[PDB]
């Protein structure tokens, strides 16, 4: 097409959309991790994550409000990913990279899958 | 803005 | 902080939210225009346009699953607009940048108001 | 990724 594009638009949308989760407005799930919740939009984690696609497209899933994740997956290392999520920056420490990893794994987020697998051979 |  | 970030992050998640909006899932509420339906999502509607925001930030009515616009709305201006929205892509041309600028107006979508602004006064 |  002839369209002019708003270089800004995508990262001024993210910044809105974490704006709304920090106020709680309009967040439609709760994610429970080892009994620690975390509120959040299901199309922005559908966005994300291969893993909530998968759960929000389901007919009986995408109905529930309560989401509750494999007991093997550590809080923190949800609440880094979940930041990400909403604002591409990753929280990424040699005391968290294993559990960061672990979870994006779980949660099918592949391009921080391949940042934590880089990170950790470099180290190696 | 620019031409994408 | 000590935070990596991914630069196409942002620009991937309003692929997806657009890719949602295309097969109508999680959709939640819909904009009539001069008898002319748009399926869209409360929140992505609320971080470009400051209209929707006091709208869906309204106690009443962030509960409504229909949102009727002003009758002197033009359905192409909405239309290009809310693929704006979805995409960072305005489809500006000389005969709909009067609509265009109109309904930015109206929705409150600055970004968009001085662009057209901008184009109309180079044609001058 | 960049260092932002
Ligand atoms: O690594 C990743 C990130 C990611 C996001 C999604 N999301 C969507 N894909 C396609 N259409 C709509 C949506 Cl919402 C699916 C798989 C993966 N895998
Ligand atoms: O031009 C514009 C675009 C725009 C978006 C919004 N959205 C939000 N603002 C602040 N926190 C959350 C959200 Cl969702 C408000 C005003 C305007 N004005
Ligand atoms: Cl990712
Ligand atoms: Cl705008």
């Amino acid at each position: 097409d002839s369209c002019i594009q708003f270089t800004r638009h995508a990262s001024d949308v993210l910044l809105n959309l974490n704006r709304l989760r920090s106020r709680d407005i309009l967040t439609d799930v709760v994610i429970v991790v080892s009994r620690e919740q975390f509120r959040a939009h299901k199309t922005v984690l559908m966005a994300c994550s291969g893993l909530f696609y998968s759960i929000f497209t389901d007919q009986l899933k995408c109905n529930l409000s309560v989401i509750n994740l494999d007991p093997e997956i550590n809080p923190e290392g949800f609440c880094i990913l979940l930041d990400f999520m909403y604002t591409s920056r990753l929280n990424l420490r040699e005391g968290n990279i294993m559990a960061v990893m672990a979870t994006a794994m779980y949660l099918q987020m592949e391009h921080v899958v391949d940042t934590c697998r880089k990170f950790i051979k470099a180290s190696e | 803005w620019v031409i994408p």
